Protein backbone atom coordinates (compact mmCIF):
# COMPACT_ATOMS: atom_id res chain seq x y z
CA UNK A 1 0.00 0.00 0.00
CA UNK A 2 1.22 3.45 -1.01
CA UNK A 3 0.21 7.06 -1.57
CA UNK A 4 -0.63 8.72 -4.89
CA UNK A 5 -0.14 12.37 -5.88
CA UNK A 6 -3.30 13.96 -7.34
CA UNK A 7 -2.75 17.44 -8.81
CA UNK A 8 -5.58 19.86 -9.53
CA UNK A 9 -5.83 22.81 -11.81
CA UNK A 10 -4.64 25.84 -9.94
CA UNK A 11 -1.67 23.93 -8.67
CA UNK A 12 -2.77 22.38 -5.40
CA UNK A 13 -2.13 18.70 -4.84
CA UNK A 14 -2.95 16.09 -2.25
CA UNK A 15 -2.44 12.44 -1.42
CA UNK A 16 -4.69 9.39 -1.57
CA UNK A 17 -3.92 5.90 -0.27
CA UNK A 18 -4.07 3.27 -2.99
CA UNK A 19 -2.99 -0.28 -3.88
CA UNK A 20 -1.59 -1.79 -7.06
CA UNK A 21 -4.87 -3.66 -7.42
CA UNK A 22 -7.16 -0.67 -6.86
CA UNK A 23 -9.33 0.25 -9.82
CA UNK A 24 -9.86 3.71 -11.19
CA UNK A 25 -13.40 3.53 -9.86
CA UNK A 26 -12.16 2.56 -6.41
CA UNK A 27 -9.60 5.35 -6.67
CA UNK A 28 -12.24 7.86 -7.79
CA UNK A 29 -14.36 6.89 -4.79
CA UNK A 30 -11.25 7.41 -2.63
CA UNK A 31 -10.89 10.94 -3.97
CA UNK A 32 -14.58 11.53 -3.37
CA UNK A 33 -14.14 10.38 0.21
CA UNK A 34 -11.01 12.51 0.64
CA UNK A 35 -12.19 15.85 -0.72
CA UNK A 36 -15.86 15.42 -1.50
CA UNK A 37 -15.88 15.78 -5.30
CA UNK A 38 -18.39 13.16 -6.52
CA UNK A 39 -16.72 10.33 -8.43
CA UNK A 40 -18.97 10.95 -11.43
CA UNK A 41 -17.51 14.46 -11.76
CA UNK A 42 -13.91 13.21 -11.76
CA UNK A 43 -11.92 13.06 -14.95
CA UNK A 44 -8.52 11.56 -14.19
CA UNK A 45 -5.46 11.60 -16.39
CA UNK A 46 -1.90 10.33 -16.23
CA UNK A 47 0.73 11.14 -18.85
CA UNK A 48 -2.06 12.86 -20.81
CA UNK A 49 -4.03 9.61 -21.08
CA UNK A 50 -7.48 9.64 -19.56
CA UNK A 51 -7.98 6.86 -17.04
CA UNK A 52 -10.93 4.63 -17.71
CA UNK A 53 -12.69 3.41 -14.60
CA UNK A 54 -12.31 -0.37 -15.08
CA UNK A 55 -8.54 -0.95 -15.14
CA UNK A 56 -6.21 -1.67 -12.23
CA UNK A 57 -3.81 1.08 -11.13
CA UNK A 58 -0.70 -1.07 -11.51
CA UNK A 59 -1.89 -2.27 -14.92
CA UNK A 60 -2.09 1.42 -15.88
CA UNK A 61 1.54 1.95 -14.90
CA UNK A 62 0.86 3.99 -11.77
CA UNK A 63 3.23 3.70 -8.85
CA UNK A 64 4.40 5.71 -5.87
CA UNK A 65 6.36 7.90 -8.29
CA UNK A 66 3.24 8.75 -10.29
CA UNK A 67 1.29 12.01 -10.37
CA UNK A 68 -2.32 11.91 -11.60
CA UNK A 69 -4.28 14.91 -12.94
CA UNK A 70 -7.79 15.67 -11.73
CA UNK A 71 -10.28 17.84 -13.57
CA UNK A 72 -13.76 18.41 -12.16
CA UNK A 73 -16.63 18.39 -14.67
CA UNK A 74 -19.65 19.75 -12.84
CA UNK A 75 -22.71 21.45 -14.29
CA UNK A 76 -25.05 24.20 -13.17
CA UNK A 77 -27.80 23.42 -15.63
CA UNK A 78 -30.56 20.94 -14.74
CA UNK A 79 -31.89 18.30 -17.11
CA UNK A 80 -35.15 16.59 -17.97
CA UNK A 81 -35.65 12.85 -17.65
CA UNK A 82 -38.45 10.36 -17.95
CA UNK A 83 -39.65 8.00 -15.28
CA UNK A 84 -41.58 5.14 -16.87
CA UNK A 85 -43.96 3.54 -14.38
CA UNK A 86 -44.75 -0.17 -14.57
CA UNK A 87 -47.76 0.51 -16.84
CA UNK A 88 -45.66 2.16 -19.53
CA UNK A 89 -46.69 5.77 -18.76
CA UNK A 90 -43.67 7.99 -18.55
CA UNK A 91 -43.57 11.22 -16.58
CA UNK A 92 -41.17 14.12 -17.11
CA UNK A 93 -39.02 15.28 -14.21
CA UNK A 94 -36.42 18.04 -13.83
CA UNK A 95 -33.31 16.83 -11.96
CA UNK A 96 -29.80 18.01 -11.10
CA UNK A 97 -27.03 15.42 -11.24
CA UNK A 98 -25.80 16.54 -7.79
CA UNK A 99 -29.20 15.75 -6.29
CA UNK A 100 -29.75 12.50 -4.43
CA UNK A 101 -31.69 9.52 -5.68
CA UNK A 102 -33.75 10.25 -2.59
CA UNK A 103 -34.87 13.72 -3.64
CA UNK A 104 -35.94 12.34 -7.02
CA UNK A 105 -37.87 9.55 -5.31
CA UNK A 106 -39.73 12.37 -3.52
CA UNK A 107 -40.66 14.18 -6.72
CA UNK A 108 -42.05 10.84 -7.85
CA UNK A 109 -43.75 10.20 -4.53
CA UNK A 110 -45.44 13.60 -4.84
CA UNK A 111 -46.38 13.18 -8.48
CA UNK A 112 -47.42 9.51 -8.57
CA UNK A 113 -48.87 9.61 -5.02
CA UNK A 114 -46.96 6.59 -3.75
CA UNK A 115 -45.05 6.16 -0.48
CA UNK A 116 -41.32 6.20 -1.09
CA UNK A 117 -41.02 2.82 0.69
CA UNK A 118 -43.27 1.20 -1.89
CA UNK A 119 -41.04 1.64 -4.93
CA UNK A 120 -37.45 1.89 -6.08
CA UNK A 121 -35.72 3.03 -9.26
CA UNK A 122 -33.33 1.54 -11.79
CA UNK A 123 -31.25 2.85 -14.68
CA UNK A 124 -30.27 0.44 -17.44
CA UNK A 125 -30.56 -2.41 -14.95
CA UNK A 126 -28.32 -0.78 -12.36
CA UNK A 127 -30.56 -0.21 -9.31
CA UNK A 128 -30.42 3.24 -7.75
CA UNK A 129 -29.83 3.78 -4.05
CA UNK A 130 -31.44 6.65 -2.17
CA UNK A 131 -28.31 8.20 -0.66
CA UNK A 132 -26.17 8.17 -3.82
CA UNK A 133 -26.12 11.05 -6.30
CA UNK A 134 -28.11 10.93 -9.53
CA UNK A 135 -24.95 11.54 -11.54
CA UNK A 136 -23.49 8.26 -10.29
CA UNK A 137 -25.68 6.36 -12.74
CA UNK A 138 -24.88 8.28 -15.91
CA UNK A 139 -28.25 9.95 -16.44
CA UNK A 140 -28.35 12.01 -19.63
CA UNK A 141 -30.94 14.57 -20.79
CA UNK A 142 -34.25 12.96 -21.77
CA UNK A 143 -33.11 9.50 -20.68
CA UNK A 144 -35.58 7.02 -19.19
CA UNK A 145 -35.55 5.77 -15.61
CA UNK A 146 -37.76 2.83 -14.73
CA UNK A 147 -39.91 2.74 -11.61
CA UNK A 148 -40.26 -0.65 -9.93
CA UNK A 149 -43.07 -1.52 -7.52
CA UNK A 150 -43.48 -3.74 -4.49
CA UNK B 1 -7.80 51.79 -28.57
CA UNK B 2 -8.51 49.52 -31.52
CA UNK B 3 -11.21 50.63 -33.96
CA UNK B 4 -14.07 48.19 -34.50
CA UNK B 5 -17.17 48.01 -36.66
CA UNK B 6 -20.69 47.44 -35.35
CA UNK B 7 -21.79 44.03 -34.23
CA UNK B 8 -18.54 43.88 -32.29
CA UNK B 9 -21.29 44.37 -29.72
CA UNK B 10 -22.67 40.93 -30.60
CA UNK B 11 -19.17 39.48 -30.93
CA UNK B 12 -18.20 40.88 -27.53
CA UNK B 13 -21.37 39.59 -25.97
CA UNK B 14 -20.49 36.21 -27.46
CA UNK B 15 -16.88 36.48 -26.36
CA UNK B 16 -17.72 37.42 -22.80
CA UNK B 17 -20.26 34.64 -22.62
CA UNK B 18 -17.46 32.18 -23.34
CA UNK B 19 -15.42 34.02 -20.71
CA UNK B 20 -18.21 33.36 -18.19
CA UNK B 21 -18.15 29.61 -18.89
CA UNK B 22 -14.40 29.56 -18.22
CA UNK B 23 -15.05 31.08 -14.79
CA UNK B 24 -17.83 28.55 -14.29
CA UNK B 25 -15.48 25.67 -15.06
CA UNK B 26 -12.54 27.14 -13.12
CA UNK B 27 -14.70 27.47 -10.00
CA UNK B 28 -15.51 23.76 -10.13
CA UNK B 29 -11.84 22.96 -9.73
CA UNK B 30 -12.22 24.84 -6.46
CA UNK B 31 -9.44 27.23 -7.46
CA UNK B 32 -11.44 30.45 -7.82
CA UNK B 33 -11.07 32.52 -4.69
CA UNK B 34 -13.98 34.23 -2.96
CA UNK B 35 -13.52 37.67 -4.60
CA UNK B 36 -13.19 36.08 -8.01
CA UNK B 37 -16.40 34.22 -7.29
CA UNK B 38 -18.27 37.51 -6.84
CA UNK B 39 -16.82 38.68 -10.17
CA UNK B 40 -18.39 35.60 -11.74
CA UNK B 41 -21.72 36.46 -10.10
CA UNK B 42 -21.58 40.10 -11.25
CA UNK B 43 -20.47 39.07 -14.72
CA UNK B 44 -23.35 36.60 -15.21
CA UNK B 45 -25.92 39.24 -14.30
CA UNK B 46 -24.38 42.08 -16.35
CA UNK B 47 -24.42 39.68 -19.28
CA UNK B 48 -28.04 38.52 -19.11
CA UNK B 49 -29.06 42.17 -18.96
CA UNK B 50 -26.86 42.89 -21.97
CA UNK B 51 -28.24 39.79 -23.66
CA UNK B 52 -31.92 40.66 -23.14
CA UNK B 53 -31.34 44.20 -24.43
CA UNK B 54 -29.42 42.96 -27.48
CA UNK B 55 -32.11 40.33 -27.96
CA UNK B 56 -34.47 43.22 -28.88
CA UNK B 57 -32.74 45.22 -31.61
CA UNK B 58 -32.14 41.79 -33.12
CA UNK B 59 -34.39 40.02 -35.63
CA UNK B 60 -36.39 37.40 -33.74
CA UNK B 61 -34.76 34.58 -35.74
CA UNK B 62 -31.36 35.82 -34.47
CA UNK B 63 -32.22 35.83 -30.74
CA UNK B 64 -29.71 33.63 -28.91
CA UNK B 65 -29.88 32.62 -25.27
CA UNK B 66 -27.07 32.96 -22.76
CA UNK B 67 -26.47 29.24 -23.25
CA UNK B 68 -26.14 29.31 -27.03
CA UNK B 69 -23.86 32.32 -26.80
CA UNK B 70 -21.63 30.39 -24.37
CA UNK B 71 -21.08 27.76 -27.06
CA UNK B 72 -19.98 30.53 -29.39
CA UNK B 73 -17.57 32.11 -26.94
CA UNK B 74 -16.01 28.73 -26.24
CA UNK B 75 -15.16 28.13 -29.90
CA UNK B 76 -13.75 31.67 -30.12
CA UNK B 77 -11.49 31.05 -27.16
CA UNK B 78 -10.43 27.74 -28.67
CA UNK B 79 -9.22 29.72 -31.66
CA UNK B 80 -7.47 32.43 -29.67
CA UNK B 81 -5.76 30.14 -27.19
CA UNK B 82 -4.08 27.96 -29.80
CA UNK B 83 -4.02 30.77 -32.35
CA UNK B 84 -5.84 28.41 -34.69
CA UNK B 85 -9.07 28.45 -36.73
CA UNK B 86 -8.91 24.64 -36.73
CA UNK B 87 -10.06 24.48 -33.08
CA UNK B 88 -13.71 25.34 -32.51
CA UNK B 89 -14.67 23.01 -35.36
CA UNK B 90 -15.54 19.78 -33.42
CA UNK B 91 -12.20 17.96 -33.10
CA UNK B 92 -8.84 19.45 -32.16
Amino acid sequence: AWDLKVKMLGGNDFLVSVTNSMTVSELKKQIAQKIGVPAFQQRLAHQTAVLQDGLTLSSLGLGPSSTVMLVVQNCSEPLSILVRNERGHSNIYEVFLTQTVDTLKKKVSQREQVHEDQFWLSFEGRPMEDKELLGEYGLKPQCTVIKHLR
Amino acid sequence: QIEVGPGATNATINFEAGILECYERFSWQRALDYPGQDRLHRLKRKLESRIKTHNKSEPENKRMSLEERKAIGVKMMKVLLFMDPSAGIEGF
